[PDB]
């Protein structure tokens, strides 16, 4: 075992466990009971005041339940350990494998074990609740991938030289297999990995066992309404929106459009567009065709992901580090509100992982209680991004589409 | 004998070194008697003069005879002892229990007295008994078991108890046991005789670990009074609430009553405190007497009546579904009932919480639903099927127009007034032939009209809603309104039906009136 430690001065996590349903509890009991039999975890006593929250999530294309431990706090408190394939994103197709189980074959520094304490609650506080701590490397812990990196290199050694055409990236419990090969010839080189990985309980496919096609991941420019006739209202919305995007693309001008709108006219009054104006619009259109220049990814800054609901099962997001300085922008479409929002968050996380190798910080448009209550019902990732809850304004949403 | 739990002092800290304060020869004696006895029973042990640690002890006279009781002050040791896994913070709600034929409560005596203390920790529990002799040194001991008053005792005791009940629980899957501090509630569906017998088996099992409990003749009988409830094996309620009868109420009385009335609403449907609560407005002191208004009196009398005939709560039957039903009982006031058998309540309650300064019934109702959902998961571990006075279409409509995401589990409409609906809706597109007002403290219309007013004692964002307000007034049935205020926009765009400020409410009134209103924004 490796002597792991928490960042200096820091003590262990003592996170409150969010109430669970009798269904997710029964699941966690059956699961943890078995992990105990195989010595992966052990019951603990009152002398351990630490706690990390746990959940049970469903596995896609499987009838079994997965134990999801929210090691987010512990991971911020775990010491730093001392490379990302700029090419993984370039690849045409990538499959995601859940290799979390690889860890269960490695002991955890005895003196760190206490920090991995978790509780399986009881309905209505009938009983005190079952407490455990880890003996092996826990799936989801920042330290596991690191403390297993070596044994992992030693294992991805042959396939790496055998197929130096397919780039393999590991992130926490996930393994990202990228290639350009044909879907069949690809899915086949994947199964050849699943057999070479089993060679050392098979690593299932996350995300439907499907690919991602990182190439298609597009940036969604700002769009302007293309109309026949333009009413005073249409123009007013045009200027407001332009004014806003002017903050980003300084070449945007509206001076000529603000002219069509002098005086106090009727919102519905149709206004022909003067020559000068029509040209200024066409120009603003040209300017918005591509993302603003000079926006780079700072590896030393946090990635922020903001989502807005468009309605009709349509959402929009933006990943940046500095306001307006978007690194990416996308959209997502159909379920119910929450299910969609969760499917979105995971999608944006997978991409953010693939493109930069780090999960972003989400700003979710939902009440914490509502989120806390339903997210585990549709969540399928093995990781959990950090998140906060907000109240998006009418205008920002109104300036995307 | 039960396992020993490893205890340690917090990081860097060292054990307690508090000098024993002066004790009367009358106390010195009684302590040496109490201690010498505790030394025989193995609970403590004389120690060598090597132990630099000390915790003061003194004597209390338990209002009985002259006999004294020993009290050890562990504040310092507690300050220096590690944190333990917090004792049972949450408690069961009676409505979540399954009825039993018999329920027995047992008190556990000398609880801590019968539980080992980690060897490496005992040296910190060191205390001293001043010898009466002047030139003579007092006797110093240390604990061998969990000391009353120590930080980890409650937690280590529970942990042990749980391990002590393990076997008995497996051999008796049919018996339910709840541990609460020093009490044990034991229930079963066994026939009267069998039940009492099992209780005797448990008692013996506990006694095997030196744990003493009370026999049948001395056990408390249902209903049991626990955490403000009155519990039976088949039904539950809140303990008897008595409304004072008088004509001189102080802020204190009103607050105590509203508090009491609140507790009751979890089972007594129809309790109202709105009017009583208003009495507290602007009050200057806890002892200030406030006269009851004609409506407060009315309210008190009605509660008094609801409270005259006791209502009971039925227990959980896990074989049946949980039905939750909500009703709007006044503006910003909701009430709900959770049952399984049609009209046989497990529990009831009300929701008056308002999230944000402005809001509409659709939001509130949805929040009530969330609050009830959360609550049900805690008590029953599943969500109830809801009965709501809102039509699918109405909900579904506000659903899509709101920027924030949300979800409402299984729910069926219930035609029971008042139904919740939206009082108005903003057009999605400007209206033709509908005049256009450009507001900014005044406005300018496309049809030449205008009006400017001055406002004293007004906030920047308050003058914004004023303008919008003015326009709604001077305008006709259909009206397009243009503004630069994002604030007002947001507020109005959220289509609130209720607010804190009158202004907004007056606006809402105008809005409910119109046939068509469109609001736009311009920088
Ligand atoms: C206070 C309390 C907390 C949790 N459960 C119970 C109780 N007390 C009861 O009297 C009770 C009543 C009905 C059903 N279970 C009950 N019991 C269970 C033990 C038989
Ligand atoms: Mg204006």
């Amino acid at each position: 075992t490796v002597p792991v430690k928490l960042k200096p001065g820091m003590d262990g996590p003592k996170v409150k466990q969010w109430p669970l349903t009798e269904e997710k509890i029964k699941a966690l009991v059956e699961i943890c009971t078995e992990m105990e039999k195989e010595g992966k975890i052990s019951k603990i006593g009152p002398e351990n005041p630490y706690n990390t929250p746990v959940f049970a999530i469903k596995k896609k294309d499987s009838t079994k339940w997965r134990k999801l431990v929210d090691f987010r706090e512990l991971n911020k408190r775990t010491q730093d350990f001392w490379p990302h394939p700029a090419g993984l994103k370039k690849k045409k197709s990538v499959t995601v494998l859940d290799v979390g189980d690889a860890y269960f074959s490695v002991p955890l520094d005895e003196d760190f074990r206490k920090y991995t304490a978790f509780t399986i609650p009881s309905i209505n506080n009938k009983t005190p609740g079952i407490r455990y701590q880890y003996n092996v490397l826990p799936q989801g812990w920042k330290g596991s991938p690191a403390i297993f990196q070596s044994s992992m290199t030693k294992i991805l050694e042959p396939f790496r030289k055998q197929n130096p055409d397919i780039v393999i990236y590991q992130y926490m419990d996930d393994l990202y297999v990228g290639s350009d090969l044909e879907i069949g010839q690809h899915r086949t080189k994947i199964e050849e990995l699943r057999q070479h990985l089993l060679r050392w309980k098979e690593p299932p496919f996350l995300w439907m066992g499907y690919e991602l096609h990182p190439d298609k991941w597009t940036v969604q420019p700002i769009v302007l309404p293309e109309k026949d006739s333009w009413t005073v209202n249409d123009i007013q919305k045009l200027v407001g929106k332009l004014n806003w995007a002017s903050q980003i693309y300084p070449g945007i001008k509206v001076r000529q459009l603000c002219k069509l709108l002098r005086g106090t006219k009727a919102l519905t009054e149709v206004i022909p567009l003067t020559e000068e104006a029509e040209l200024e619009l066409a120009e603003n259109r040209e300017i918005l065709k591509e993302p603003v220049h000079g926006v780079y990814y700072d590896p030393s800054k946090d990635l922020i992901a903001e989502i807005q609901k468009q309605g009709q099962g349509q959402w929009t997001y933006q990943i940046y580090q500095e306001p307006f300085k978007n690194l990416k922008t996308g959209k997502y479409a159909r379920t119910n509100d929450v299910k969609q929002l969760t499917e979105a968050v995971q999608k944006i996380t997978t991409e953010s992982i693939v493109i930069w190798g780090k999960t972003p910080k989400f700003k979710l448009p939902i009440q914490k209680e509502t989120w806390e209550t339903w997210w585990t019902e549709y969540w399928q990732a093995t990781w959990i991004p950090e998140w906060e809850f907000v109240n998006t304004p009418p205008l920002v949403k109104l300036w995307y589409q | 004998p039960i396992e020993t739990v490893p205890v340690k002092l917090k990081p860097g800290m060292d054990g307690p070194k508090v000098k024993q304060w002066p004790l009367t020869e009358e106390k010195i004696k009684a302590l040496v008697e109490i201690c010498t006895e505790m030394e025989k029973e193995g609970k403590i042990s004389k120690i060598g003069p090597e132990n630099p640690y000390n915790t003061p002890v003194f004597a209390i006279k338990k209002k009985d005879s002259t006999k004294w009781r020993k009290l050890v002050d562990f504040r310092e040791l507690n300050k220096r002892t590690q944190d333990f896994w917090e004792v049972q913070l949450g408690i069961p709600h009676p409505a979540g229990l399954k009825k039993k034929k018999s329920v027995t409560v047992l008190d556990v005596g000398d609880a801590y007295f019968s539980v080992p203390l980690d060897e490496d920790f005992r040296k910190y529990t060191a205390f001293t008994i001043p010898s009466i002799n002047n030139k003579t040194p007092g006797i110093r001991y240390q604990y061998n078991v969990l000391p009353q008053g120590w930080k980890g005792s409650p937690a280590i005791f529970q942990s042990s108890m749980t391990k002590i009940l393990e076997p008995f629980r497996k051999q008796n899957p049919d018996i339910v046991i709840y541990q609460y501090m020093d009490d044990l509630y034991v229930g079963s569906d066994l026939e009267i005789g069998q039940h009492r017998t099992k209780i005797e088996e448990l008692r013996q099992h506990l006694l095997r670990w030196g744990l003493t409990t009370p026999d049948k003749k001395h056990q408390k009988e249902p209903p049991f009074l626990w955490m403000g409830y009155e519990l039976h094996p088949d039904k539950w309620t809140v303990q008897p609430i008595v409304l004072p009868e008088k004509d001189s109420w102080t802020v204190n009385d009103i607050q105590k009553l509203v508090g009491k009335l609140n507790w009751a609403s979890q089972i007594y449907p129809g309790i109202k405190v709105r009017q009583l609560c208003k009495l507290l407005r602007g009050t200057k002191a806890l002892t200030e007497v406030i006269p009851l208004t004609e409506e407060a009196e009315l309210e008190l009398a009605e509660n008094r009546e609801i409270l005259k005939e006791p209502v009971h709560g039925v227990y959980y039957d896990p074989s049946k579904d949980l039905i939750a039903e909500i009703q709007k009982q006044g503006q910003g006031q909701w009430t709900y009932q959770i049952y399984q058998e049609p009209f046989k309540n497990l529990k009831t309650g009300k929701y008056a919480r308002m999230r944000g300064a402005h809001t509409n019934d659709v939001k509130q109702l949805t929040e009530a639903v969330q609050k009830i959902t959360t609550e049900s998961i805690v008590i029953w571990g599943k969500t109830p099927k809801f009965k709501l006075p809102i039509q699918k279409e109405t909900w579904e409509t506000w659903w899509t127009e709101y920027w924030q995401a949300t979800w409402i589990p299984e729910w069926e409409f219930v035609n029971t007034p008042p139904l919740v609906k939206l009082w108005y809706q903003l057009e999605k597109e400007p209206i033709v032939g509908a005049e256009t007002f450009y507001v900014d403290a005044g406005y300018v219309t496309n049809r030449g009209r205008q009006k400017v007013v001055t406002l004293t004692d007004t906030t920047n964002q308050k003058t914004e809603l004023q303008a919008i307000y003015l326009a709604l007034q001077d305008s006709g049935l259909e009206v397009n309104i243009v503004t630069d205020s994002q604030y007002a926009l947001g507020i109005i765009q959220a289509q609130p039906d209720q607010s804190e400020s009158e202004l907004v409410n007056q606006i809402i009134e105008q809005l409910i009136k119109k046939e068509k209103v469109y609001l736009a924004w311009v920088p």
